[PDB]
């Protein structure tokens, strides 16, 4: 009589209900206030930006990074210490 | 020497955006995406709304807020793990939860500023014997805007408690600068 | 000069052999660690009634076979800092990988 | 309680606190920690011989009391200054007291030694954020050297070529 | 500032194109700055578009 | 800012009515909140009701002389017209 046991259809209107959700007005102005406030935190940053995208890594960390790598590995000689780097 | 009656008050540079048109001030969320005002409002005057989200985020950021420092740079890391290292789906339900639960906590404060209309009542009570026994309605959406501070409130509240005069309030707390130390924050 | 120094953080304090000797037969040294990949070096965790109080002190030593007849001779328990959970931990990591 | 202007007192004026008197709220609460700090150094270190509690007392309570100084005119580069430096020794109490601990304050066990956060350390976390709360703006022209990611969009060809300069670019070209 | 924040929401990329006029009178002396290119180039430089 | 008076008569009557329990009817303009026998702290929650309804910040300073109906949706009415600036 009841086929409704081992309920797939329930498991699967979680995914329906999540697929819902979204696609409707409210999501839009959702997405629509999130690309405002993401406008406004990037006039507000401008620096730590390119200070993260360009300096931190290329300019900052990797340098330091590549000179204590050489001193510990290179043996204690003038050139491997000093000329050669 | 050209001393203008009242003392010269320097009006320095504001540190904070000023808060969107669309807020509320009492904690309350704000709507989606329309303030609800602008229907009655006329049309074709209601272009500030758009003009305070320009001047608001593109046009007259204050200077204090594009300020370089350490904290600022450890900051750029949260903002953008919330805008572009979270999935919007996620920051979607998230902001659900966060409305829901600031309508709770604006019904919390809400009854809480009507009980102290209650306090404020029998404070006047005591300290003017039994004649007055209202309360101000001002000092009530004063409480509900947060336009108050603490000393303010305690200052009202022995006033009431020791001489009455239920319409004598406090000055109005100015709003809190940004903080700046320097290169730290 | 306890009374003299300012207070800064808790280094480790590195002893020698004989230090460590004398607290371990004086009764002081809680528990031992044995690490370094040569196993020549020593966290020794002190007890509450030495004097000083518990401190994790650092030992160096030569190879000499006669660190278990005095440690577990006197009171002292070897121990080491990977437990089952930290192993646990790991196998975790390598199923991940 | 009578600190600031003058005091009234549940009679005329009740709300003096809050006239603006010329200086800054956290005036006498800085010069009162100050005053405690250097009492409790002084008597700490006279009843147990560790002279951390009178080097760390009186040392601070000293710039303490030359930040109060500093912020009895909170409209200036001196109370700017004066409100910076008494967060900054707050922030460093802070900090040592949860970080590092103080040194008769030293016990036996591990457990028992606990830098924590009592109660010196919560009153300095307290003025500290008074100090936020009430005003710390003022001297925002010192922070880090400005990016050359935020003279991209800049109409200025002469600053945006400047920043080029000092951050080692220099000759790449502009081209605009 | 519908279309910027169309723009930063992603929206655009999927939104039905459309054509907007913009007329700026004929006053400014030869070609010092065209003020509807400028607009358009601060909107497109502004949105990083 | 040219804000339609009526419309915010209107709604400011439909809330008063709803919160206290009378009619639209009722609710009229010159109408004092006293004859309706709304408490000190039931015209609070009506302002409140208001400032939630309309989503503005209601003048502090003259909350404690608003009389009538019409006197309410006149500072509501300003509110609005001053929001935009
Ligand atoms: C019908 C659908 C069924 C579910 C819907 C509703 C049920 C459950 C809702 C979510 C769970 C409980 C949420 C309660 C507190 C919110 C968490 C938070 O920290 O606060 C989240 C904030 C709030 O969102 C943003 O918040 C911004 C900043 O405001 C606030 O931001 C912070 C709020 O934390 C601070 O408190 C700050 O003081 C305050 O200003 C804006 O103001 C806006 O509100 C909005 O843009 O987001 C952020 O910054 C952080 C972004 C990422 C955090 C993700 C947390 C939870 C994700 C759940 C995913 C599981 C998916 C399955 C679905 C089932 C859900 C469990
Ligand atoms: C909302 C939160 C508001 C703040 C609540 C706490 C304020 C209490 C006042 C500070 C205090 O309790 O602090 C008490 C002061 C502490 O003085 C400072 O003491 C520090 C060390 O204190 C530590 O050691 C102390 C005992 O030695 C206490 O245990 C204290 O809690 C703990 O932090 C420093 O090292 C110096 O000795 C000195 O500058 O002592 C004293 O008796 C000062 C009194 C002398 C009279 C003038
Ligand atoms: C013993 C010595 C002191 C030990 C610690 C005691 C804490 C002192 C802090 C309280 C000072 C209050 C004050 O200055 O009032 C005086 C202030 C001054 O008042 C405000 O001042 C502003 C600056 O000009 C503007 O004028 C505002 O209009 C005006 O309202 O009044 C207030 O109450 C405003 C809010 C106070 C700010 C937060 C209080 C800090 C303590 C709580 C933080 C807890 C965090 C713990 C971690
Ligand atoms: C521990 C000792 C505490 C001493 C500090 C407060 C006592 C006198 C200072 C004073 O008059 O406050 C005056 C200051 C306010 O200070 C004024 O504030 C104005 C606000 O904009 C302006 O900034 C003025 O420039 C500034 O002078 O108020 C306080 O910070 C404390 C007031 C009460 C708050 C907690 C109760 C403390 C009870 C103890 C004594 C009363
Ligand atoms: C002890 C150290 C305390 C550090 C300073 C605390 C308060 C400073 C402040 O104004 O907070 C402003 C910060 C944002 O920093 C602000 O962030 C701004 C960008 S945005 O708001 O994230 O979009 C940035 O423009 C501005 O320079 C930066 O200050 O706002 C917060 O959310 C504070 C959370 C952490 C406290």
């Amino acid at each position: 009589r009841a086929l409704l046991l081992l309920p797939f259809s329930a498991v699967g209107g979680a995914v329906a209900a999540w697929q819902g959700l979204f696609n409707s007005q409210r999501y839009e102005n959702f997405l629509m206030s999130e690309g405002e406030r993401i406008w406004a935190w990037r006039n507000r940053s401008e620096n730590e930006r390119w200070f993260w995208e360009v300096f931190a890594w290329d300019r900052l960390i990797f340098p330091i990074l590549v000179i204590v790598a050489w001193e510990y590995l290179v043996p204690n000689h003038l050139v491997w210490a000093v000329l050669a780097p | 020497f050209i001393s203008p009656m009242t003392p010269y008050v320097p009006e320095e540079e504001p540190t904070r955006t000023p808060p969107s048109i669309k807020d509320t001030g009492t904690l309350r969320p704000a709507s989606e995406w329309y303030p609800q005002w602008m229907q009655y409002r006329r049309r074709e005057d209601n272009y500030v709304f758009w003009q305070d989200k320009f001047m608001r985020c593109s046009t007259d950021i204050p200077w204090a807020e594009k300020r370089w420092t350490l904290f600022s740079t450890v900051w750029y890391l949260v903002q953008q793990l919330r805008f572009v290292g979270t999935p919007p789906a996620l920051r979607y339900v998230a902001f659900l939860g966060w409305r829901a639960l600031m309508f709770q906590v604006y019904a919390a404060h809400k009854a809480l500023v009507l009980w102290q209309c209650k306090l404020d009542a029998g404070l006047a009570r005591i300290g003017s014997g039994g004649a007055t026994a209202t309360f101000s309605k001002t000092m009530a959406l004063r409480r509900l805007h947060w336009r108050n501070s603490p000393l303010a409130e305690a200052l009202y509240a022995l006033n009431l408690y020791k001489t009455g005069r239920v319409h004598l309030l406090p000055p109005v707390a100015k709003p809190i600068p940004r903080p700046t130390f320097f290169w730290l924050f | 000069s306890v009374k003299t120094a300012w207070r800064t953080q808790e280094v480790l304090r590195e002893l020698s052999y004989t230090q460590l000797w004398a607290l371990v037969g004086e009764g002081h040294v809680a528990r031992v660690r044995f690490y370094g990949p040569e196993k020549n070096k020593v966290m020794a965790t002190t007890r509450a009634s030495a004097p000083g109080g518990e401190r994790l002190c650092k030992v160096v030593l030569p190879p000499d076979p006669e660190l278990l007849d005095h440690l577990v001779s006197n009171g002292v328990v070897v121990d080491t800092g990977v437990t089952e959970d930290d192993r646990l931990r790991a196998s975790l990591l390598v199923q991940m990988l | 309680g009578g600190g600031g202007g003058g005091g009234w007192w549940r009679e005329d004026d009740p709300y003096w606190p809050l006239r603006d008197w010329g200086d800054h709220p956290m005036r006498w609460w800085t010069l009162a920690f100050a005053a405690i700090m250097a009492a409790g150094g002084l008597a700490t270190s006279v009843a147990t011989g560790y002279v951390e509690p009178v080097q760390a007392g009186l040392g601070a309570g000293s710039l303490l009391a030359l930040a109060g100084a500093a912020m009895s005119d909170a409209r200036c580069v001196p109370g700017a200054l004066g409100v910076k430096l008494a967060w900054a020794v707050c922030a460093l109490i802070v900090l040592k007291e949860v970080s590092v601990g103080w040194q008769h304050k030293r016990k036996r066990r591990l457990a028992a030694s606990a830098p924590r956060l009592e109660l010196t350390g919560l009153a300095a976390a307290a003025l500290c954020a008074g100090y936020m709360l009430t005003d710390m703006s003022g001297l925002g022209e010192v922070a880090l050297p400005p990016n050359p990611g935020a003279v991209f969009k800049s109409p200025d060809v002469a600053y945006r070529a400047s920043v080029w300069q000092k951050w080692g670019y220099g000759q790449v070209q502009m081209r605009v | 500032g519908s279309l910027v924040c169309q723009i930063y929401s992603g929206l655009f990329n999927k939104q039905i194109s459309k054509n907007i006029l913009l007329v700026n009178p004929k006053t400014t002396s030869n070609n010092l700055v065209d003020y509807n290119v400028l607009l358009i180039q601060a909107l497109a430089g502004e949105t990083e578009m | 800012a040219a804000v339609d008076k009526a419309k915010v008569l209107e709604d400011v009557r439909s809330i008063i009515s709803t919160q206290l329990g009378t009619e639209l009817e009722k609710v009229a303009p010159e109408a004092k909140f006293v004859d309706l026998g709304a408490d000190s702290l039931d015209t609070v929650e009506i302002m409140m009701a208001l400032e939630e309804k309309f989503e503005i910040a209601l003048e502090e300073e003259g909350a404690e002389k608003i009389a009538t109906v019409q006197d309410a949706a006149d500072m509501i009415a300003a509110q609005i017209a001053a929001k935009g600036n």
